[PDB]
């Protein structure tokens, strides 16, 4: 991981890797749902997909280049892929797409059909995609009314209201010069990609800043979606953990490694050294879970999700997991944190430094447009190395004991208590 | 362990009733909710709601009772005062 970036008016963020073997160059808009309306919510997920819509993907293929968009609660992009050499003419359908398309992607024919597609698109997985459909229902219950609560995809309410000009005026608010960065990752060089773009010209769309309104704020809450006729109970509940450059940010994905993730059904998954394995095994209390330390713009969320078929012992689950999270505030051992950093350095690594450049190109974008840079494994492994017991200790003394939680469910939920009995278990008693 | 029988009540996760779909619940942490003050905003501003709903079954039949008690205790006083004695007489024996 290592970064290069200068600027002219638009801001340009690069990252070579001589043994690429191919190369993606594509622009990242620093809005994303959580800058959207509860009525105009799925607009993004819209442009996502008009983006990568059938038209405009031949005219790409004809050109030996492929499509890739993804919308995030803070950041936004549209990525474009081709072989080292064919960098330029990737360019030419970025500039093509977004300086010149403003009418193209938009017409009746398109826009009726895409918007038909996201809408059943977004029903399958309000339908089928039940822990994924839960989670997003924790963002919901815990952000409400706040910005960080839409879901990135969209409601099927507001999406079927959905006109062109709705996707208009959110280009006009958020597609602007301020609120972006170019990015080229893959093996491209960085003295080379700024010249294309200094190639053209133009300022179409620029001056204007972007809007602001009110900031995220977690509510201690629950949602309840119960289905018994579906064969699972699946659940995640969290506490308001930290907000991307808080000074825990690696403190909170340490804590949550040390817990990690666990699928009963592989055999090295259930010899893991987490404590809390010795606990649910014994009467399988689920078929999986998995920790989380979420982290956004404005706040993050600290927790875990989990799916089970043993539905009459979710209360133990519950208490279980919340009560190996009270020892990270009072009892986590040296070993434990030893053993959460190398792990958190594992999958740190798997994520910076994946052979794939579409990655990069949303790693690259969606860091430089809130720290200026992206960070370097070899520092965020100094920080991971310096964190001690007490630096987990004293974190958790702040976002676990005894703190408010966010909870959401579906599926055969009935044995998962009520609020307060959960709420509880989120400290113990002493003398 | 023995089989007992089967109650239309069992337990969580098993309690007995119909298959739940559709419906939606939420909440908010007592935590996150005013400092208790519906003592005296919702509870003496909604107080005899309970009352004035339910009282007449009640009253009458309080009323009823009452009036039949008072009623034969003031003949019971009046027996057996000098202006009862007559009455008295006859009444009892
Ligand atoms: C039979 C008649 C005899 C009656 C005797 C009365 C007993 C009184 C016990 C009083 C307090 O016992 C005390 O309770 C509080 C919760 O209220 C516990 O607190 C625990 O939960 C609270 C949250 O509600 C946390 O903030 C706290 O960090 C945690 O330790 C505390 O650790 C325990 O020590």
């Amino acid at each position: 991981a290592e970064v290069t970036q200068l600027s002219n008016g638009i801001v340009v963020a690069t990252e070579h890797n001589p043994s690429a073997h191919t190369a993606s160059v594509g622009v990242v808009f620093g809005s994303g749902a959580a800058n959207e309306n509860p009525y105009n919510n799925g607009v993004s997920n819209l442009w996502k997909n008009i983006f990568l819509s059938k038209e405009n993907s031949a005219v790409a293929a004809k050109e030996g280049l492929a499509l890739s968009s993804n919308i995030s609660r803070d950041f936004q992009s549209y990525i474009v892929s081709s072989l080292p050499g064919s960098t330029d003419k990737s360019l030419d359908f970025l500039n093509q797409s977004f300086i010149q398309q403003k009418a193209n992607l938009l017409s009746s024919s398109n826009f009726e059909a895409t918007k038909k597609s996201v809408l059943k698109q977004v029903q399958d997985f309000e339908d089928n995609d039940h822990p994924n459909r839960v989670l997003e229902h924790l963002h919901s219950t815990a952000f409400q009314n706040t910005p960080l609560s839409l879901p990135t995809r969209g409601t099927l309410e507001s999406l079927e209201n959905l006109v062109v000009a709705d996707l208009e005026s959110f280009a006009n608010n958020h597609f602007l010069n301020s609120n972006a960065v170019v990015v080229g990752t893959g093996n491209i060089k960085h003295e080379d990609l700024v010249n294309s773009i200094e190639s053209k010209n133009l300022s179409l769309q620029t001056g204007t800043k972007p809007v602001l309104k009110k900031k995220a704020a977690f509510l201690g809450s629950e949602v309840r979606l119960r289905d018994d006729t579906l064969p699972k109970a699946w659940i995640s509940l969290a506490v308001e953990g930290e907000p991307v450059n808080s000074p825990n940010y690696f403190v909170a994905k340490l804590a949550a490694q040390i817990f990690g993730s666990y699928n009963a059904f592989e055999p090295a998954s259930r010899l893991q050294g987490i404590k809390l394995l010795d606990n649910i095994q014994e009467y399988q209390l689920c078929d999986n879970f998995n920790h989380f330390s979420l982290s956004y713009k404005d706040s993050g969320l600290w927790g875990f999700s989990t799916a089970t078929r043993n539905v009459t012992m979710i209360d133990d689950l519950i208490h279980f997991t919340l009560k190996q999270w009270n020892r990270l505030t009072i009892s986590v051992t040296d070993t434990e944190v030893e053993r959460a950093k190398s792990l958190l350095k594992l999958q740190l690594g798997q994520l910076y430094e994946s052979g794939n450049p579409v990655n990069d190109a949303n790693l690259l974008g969606a860091e430089v447009l809130i720290k200026g840079s992206k960070l370097s494994l070899g520092e965020a492994f100094k920080k991971i190395d310096a964190i001690t017991v007490k630096d987990v200790k004293a974190w958790a003394g702040k976002r676990l004991w005894d703190q408010d939680i966010a909870i959401a469910g579906t599926g055969q939920i009935e044995g998962l208590l009520d609020y307060m009995r959960i709420r509880s278990d989120m400290s113990m008693m002493r003398w | 362990g023995p089989p007992s029988g089967k109650t239309y009540m069992g337990w969580w996760g098993h309690m007995g009733g119909p298959k739940q779909k559709g419906i939606t619940s939420y909440a908010v942490s007592p935590y996150a909710q005013k400092p208790l003050q519906g003592i005296f905003h919702n509870a003496v501003f909604n107080s005899f709601r309970r009352f004035k709903s339910q009282f007449l079954y009640v009253l009458i039949p309080a009323g009823i009772y009452w009036y039949w008690w008072k009623n034969g205790n003031e003949y019971n006083e009046f027996l057996y005062s000098k202006a009862g004695r007559e009455e008295l007489e006859r009444v009892n024996v």
